[PDB]
């Protein structure tokens, strides 16, 4: 019941540049959030949980932040292998809704 | 001890008691122990505290 | 290692009932729920219904409260989806989840059943 959105759709990213993806809800889901990412004919793993902290095994070239209905993550350093549709996933209400996607893409 | 140490209704309550009991949802194989109660405490709780 | 080995791209007639697989190792398999959900290639992912690792309850989403239908074995680490009367809009794929009780986030591994139909 949760309509979670994401901007932009489709933006795309140089070598070794600082990206922001946002992606924002309609009801409050203040602390829970948890980001993924996805490429093509492959499945998903967990980068950030509950919005601020990391699992201990990915490559922290990004770390996440933010609150209240403005959630974000930034990765500091990119690589041109990721080219992966970013996805989102809150934790607050039944039934447990995802993100459309934000694909990277190089130029 | 619900009544008296841990959340008191009043005297003259007028609202719904609205409850179900669920068992898919908040029981865990070996023990939910998140879901915490007081059995000793040494004063009997006003309403709506 | 914990990985969730699945079964091969089934292709049946729009009518039958098979039997995916999604078996579990490594790690203690009655801690954690075991959640399912779909993807259209033409659409994302739906969340669709998890089951308890010690009683086997088959609670769905309220989308897909009918023809589903979640069979655990247990003491094997196996965590079967059987669907049943397949039709003509149900060519999508399905994923495993091993999503808790308390935590509820999925983390999707799961390799892809390419259930094709016509
Ligand atoms: C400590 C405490 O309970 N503080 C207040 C209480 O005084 C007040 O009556 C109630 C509703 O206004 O909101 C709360």
């Amino acid at each position: 019941d949760i309509q979670m959105t994401q901007s932009p759709s489709s933006l795309s990213a140089s070598v070794g540049d600082r990206v922001t993806i946002t992606c924002r809800a309609s009801q409050s889901v203040s602390n829970f959030l948890h980001w993924y990412q996805q490429k093509p004919g492959k499945a998903p793993k967990l980068l950030i949980y509950y919005a601020s902290q990391s699992i201990s095994g990915v490559p922290s070239r990004f770390s996440g932040s933010g609150s209240g209905t403005d959630f974000t993550l930034t990765i500091s350093s990119l690589q041109p292998e990721d080219f992966a549709t970013y996805y989102c996933q809150q934790s607050n209400t039944w039934p447990l809704t995802f993100g459309q996607g934000t694909k990277l893409e190089i130029k | 001890n619900i009544a008296d140490y841990n959340y008191k209704l009043p005297d003259d309550f007028t609202g719904c008691v609205i409850a179900w009991n669920s068992n898919n949802l908040d029981s865990k194989v070996g023990g939910n122990y998140n879901y915490l109660y007081r059995l000793f405490r040494k004063s009997n709780l006003k309403p709506f505290e | 290692q914990v990985q969730l080995v699945q079964s091969g791209s089934e292709l049946k007639k729009p009518g039958a009932s098979v039997k995916v697989s999604c078996k579990a190792s490594g790690y203690t398999f009655t801690d954690y729920g075991m959640n399912w959900v779909r993807q259209a290639p033409g659409q994302g992912l739906e969340w669709m219904g998890w089951i308890n690792t010690y009683s086997g309850e088959p609670t769905y989403a309220d989308d897909f409260r009918g023809r589903f239908v979640f069979s655990l074995d247990t003491s094997v680490s196996t965590a079967y989806l059987q669907i049943c009367s397949l039709k003509a809009e149900d060519t999508a794929v399905y994923y495993c989840a091993r999503g808790g009780n308390w935590d509820w986030y999925f983390d999707v591994w799961g390799q892809g059943t390419l259930v094709t139909v016509s």
